[PDB]
RNA sequence: UGCUUCUGGGUCGGGGUUUCGUACGUAGCAGAGCAGCUGCUGCGAUCUAUUGAAAGUCAGCCCUCGACACAAGGGUUUGU
RNA sequence: UAUCCGCAGCAGGUCUCCAAGGUGAACAGCCUCUGGCAUGUUGGAACAAUGUAGGUAAGGGAAGUCGGCAAGCCGGAUCCG
């Protein structure tokens, strides 16, 4: 088992858990929750939602 | 006219008397088989729902499309103390079945097996084996008991012991103990009473009944859903939108000139809470309790060799609906019956189980215990919090 | 002893979760009755109309999750009635529902 | 060798799915799937991997109006791998071969599900990416 | 299923968990611009800091050993 | 929606006058003031099945059915066309 990282929150994503979503251009993402995964289909930038990691170190939080 | 498209029953007629349980805790129908060539042993004993949990291991079954890969398999939590004996009970074979011949019980027993003989113990005046305890300390008392002892060994064929499990060493909410019969399977009469009264009125735990990577049997009453219509009961099919009078029914209730109407037809009731056994259930860990030395709680139970970490099989926030596991307890494959806090009896397998899926040899690699109180993200709190860092409230 | 007067906290929204929302605040002062009569050992409970004020503040599905009251037994003035003691509630308007354990007032 | 695992099919008969290849047709229109016994009103549906009979609804015109054998290549319904991973795709999408596994196409456009190129060597061959 | 081994459950409070997503107020030479007084003062959606904050969390979640009161009661029957 | 007719304090029927604020094209719908009322011939406790009236559903999209019945899609205004 490898522990890999979600494409939207940067959370960490262990093996029971999470769903994986493949695109048409190949670029599989992997995501932690339905939360993220609908933030993601709705194509928010994780940069600007407050709960993320890319947003806490692109603020130094 | 016959029915013009075949289509296989809804639901087994084998599980016909679909009422609710007489019981609540599973009664063993039949105990394995005995032989006098292997040593003596139990072959049941009886444990509490916890919770279910996810569980990473490596498969190894040759010509497999999953040989040498990972795979995830949930688990059942099933919470087990120790019991106590309190009692040995011979049976007597006969033309007319099988008979009760003499019962034997303890000098001591505790207040938790007391409450079992009760349905009021607060109001009563507690005089359960009162006068029968003073049988043991009389000379004439204990000549007389093993008179009844010796009349066991060379009348009796068959040998079930009375234990009772221990409420105080659970988190349940009733202090009123368990008590069942199991069947003392191996050597002759003689050896199986020696060995019953030898470790009568002390404890015994799950490692000396159930082995590690062993398949057993799991008896208990389902989930009760109370009231229910046939298209839940029996999965009967939906009627049209268009039908008048309803249409979660089944339509032909019988032919007609039948003039009544059959015992194999679905009709609405009690759904659930039936008593059933399920076979085949393997164990994958038999884990040791919270335990203490040097003033130190060693708690690792669900530790691996390819984890290395501290944590315990709680969750964080606990098991839902349920409490702690800080006693010993066993880990079985897949979904057994019943809710979570339920009383689940635990038996040796009958048929011999000689197959690959049955000697496969478990190995874990990782127990998840994220919170299942919500969409868990941590292990461990430590790790919570090393990945979180400082909040305000600290 | 028997006259006496306590203050306490109440969490309506554990004791009426689940219910109807035209029937939120009358099982919020059925509830609130309850209450006060299995503290205060007595059947005869009287609320103020401040209190009852404060229940319905917010409307009938919309009620304050906490409240502060106080739970006054006193003797019945009205020697006729077969009730000796009865209990009034009144209402405690507080700001904070933190740290507040159950005080006995004193007079 | 190994056989493929149950997956949770979802494209019942009549679903319409994308044609990933160049053989010139646009859609696939599933009229029945391979293998399956059946059951009172249960409709034939096809997971990833599996191999239907379809026709083209949109197509350059000498191969419309005729059955085709077809394997499906990616579909929309999450199935869960044995790993524990649960994985979907963008759409469903499937390919134009013959009753042998030959595939009348040269190239595939998108991803190929694990599944169908372990249970089939020559989609596999010219699957670009995988998984 | 529970209903005095200073023990017990009950309520409230406190932790754990978890959901959503960063509260009110205050400060800002942050702010498309505009008005007035000779750089300052006003209006201004939004933004930044305090702030993974605030609010909720068993009523059928998990531990408390903190506070408070209560719990040795009532009624109807049963004889080899 | 109780003084009239319908056997009745009957969800039916029975000719006119007056007509506030906001939103809005509007006497539409929705919220409020003046005036009125007590939920329509009863209440209390629970939240089984089956109903009646509403909703939401992954993947597919009429394969259902005599028949797209029923529900759903569309919806106003401005600028193109
Ligand atoms: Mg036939
Ligand atoms: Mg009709
Ligand atoms: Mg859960
Ligand atoms: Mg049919
Ligand atoms: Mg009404
Ligand atoms: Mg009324
Ligand atoms: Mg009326
Ligand atoms: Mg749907
Ligand atoms: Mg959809
Ligand atoms: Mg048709
Ligand atoms: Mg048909
Ligand atoms: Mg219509």
């Amino acid at each position: 088992m490898k522990v890999e990282l979600c494409s939207f929150s940067g959370y960490k994503i262990y093996p029971g858990h999470g769903r994986r979503y493949a695109r048409t251009d190949g670029k599989v993402f992997q995501f932690l929750n339905a939360k993220c995964e609908s933030a993601f289909l709705s194509k928010r930038n994780p940069r600007q939602i407050n709960w993320t990691v890319l947003y806490r170190r692109k603020h130094k939080k | 006219s016959h029915r013009k498209f075949s289509a296989p029953r809804h639901g087994s007629l084998g599980f016909l008397p679909r009422k609710r349980s007489s019981r609540h805790r599973g009664k063993v129908k039949s105990f394995p088989k005995d032989d006098p060539s292997k040593p003596v042993h139990l072959t049941a004993f009886l444990g509490y729902k916890a919770g279910m949990t996810h569980i990473v291991r490596e498969v190894d079954r040759p010509g497999s499309k999953v040989n040498k890969k990972e795979v995830v398999e949930a688990v059942t939590i099933v919470e087990t103390p120790p019991m106590v004996v309190v009692g040995i009970v011979g049976y007597v074979e006969t033309p007319r079945g099988l008979r009760t011949f003499k019962t034997v019980f303890a000098e001591h027993i505790s207040d938790e097996c007391k409450r079992r003989f009760y349905k009021n113990w607060h109001k009563s005046k507690k005089k359960a084996f009162t006068k029968y305890c003073k049988k043991w300390q009389d000379d004439a008392g204990k000549r007389q008991l093993d008179k009844d002892f010796s009349s066991m060994k060379k009348y009796c064929q068959v040998i079930r012991v009375l234990a009772h499990t221990q409420m105080r060493l659970l988190p349940l909410r009733q202090k009123k103990a368990h008590l069942m019969e199991i069947q003392v399977n191996g050597g002759t009469v003689a050896e199986k009473l020696d060995w019953a009264r030898e470790r009568l009125e002390q404890q015994v735990p799950v490692s000396q009944v159930f082995g590690q990577d062993e398949m057993i049997d799991v008896i208990g009453v389902t989930k009760g859903k109370g009231y229910k219509g046939v298209t839940s009961r029996w999965h009967t099919k939906k009627l049209p939108r268009k039908t008048h009078r309803g249409l979660r029914k089944v339509a032909c209730i019988g032919a007609w000139h039948p003039a009544r109407v059959a015992f194999s037809v679905a009709r609405a009731g009690q759904k659930g809470y039936h008593h059933r056994t399920e076979i085949n259930k393997k164990i994958y860990k038999i884990g040791q309790g919270y335990l203490i030395k040097d003033g130190k709680l060693i708690k690792n139970n669900a530790s691996t060799d390819y984890d290395l970490s501290d944590k315990s099989i709680n969750p964080l926030g606990g098991f839902v609906h349920y409490g702690e596991v800080t006693n010993d307890f066993v880990m079985l494959k897949g979904c057994v019956v019943g809710t979570k806090k339920r009383v689940l009896t635990l038996r040796k397998s009958l048929l011999v189980q000689t197959k690959r899926r049955a000697l496969e040899k478990i190995d874990l690699k990782f127990i998840d215990t994220t919170s299942k109180f919500g969409h868990g993200r941590f292990q461990t709190v430590e790790e919570k919090k090393a990945f979180m860092g400082p909040l305000k409230k600290d | 002893n028997e006259v006496v007067t306590r203050e306490y906290t109440i969490n309506i929204h554990k004791r009426i979760h689940g219910v109807g929302f035209k029937k939120r605040a009358p099982r919020a002062l059925k509830e609130i009755r309850k209450f006060a009569m299995k503290e205060m050992g007595t059947p005869d409970v009287r609320i103020d109309t401040r209190l009852n004020k404060a229940v319905w503040a917010k409307g009938i599905r919309n009620v304050p999750y906490r409240i502060r009251v106080r739970l006054s037994r006193k003797r019945n003035e009205d020697e006729d009635s077969p009730n000796k003691l009865y209990t009034l509630v009144t209402y405690v308007p507080v700001t904070t529902f933190k740290n507040l354990q159950t005080v006995n007032v004193d007079e | 060798s190994g056989a493929k695992f149950r997956i949770s099919l979802g494209l019942p008969v009549g679903a319409v799915i994308n044609c990933a290849d160049n053989t010139g047709a646009k859609n696939l229109y599933i009229i029945s799937v391979k293998g399956i016994k059946g059951r009172l009103n249960r409709l034939p549906a096809a997971g990833v991997g599996d191999m239907v009979m379809a026709t083209v609804k949109k197509g350059k015109p000498e191969l419309r109006k005729k059955v085709h054998p077809a394997v499906v290549i990616r579909q929309r319904k999450s199935y869960r791998r044995k790993d524990g991973v649960f994985l979907y795709f963008e759409d469903n999408a499937g390919v134009i071969v013959n009753n042998k596994g030959e595939m009348k196409g040269s190239a595939i456009t998108g991803p190929v599900a694990k599944e169908c190129a372990d249970l089939w060597p020559r989609i596999a061959s010219n699957a670009g990416s995988i998984a």
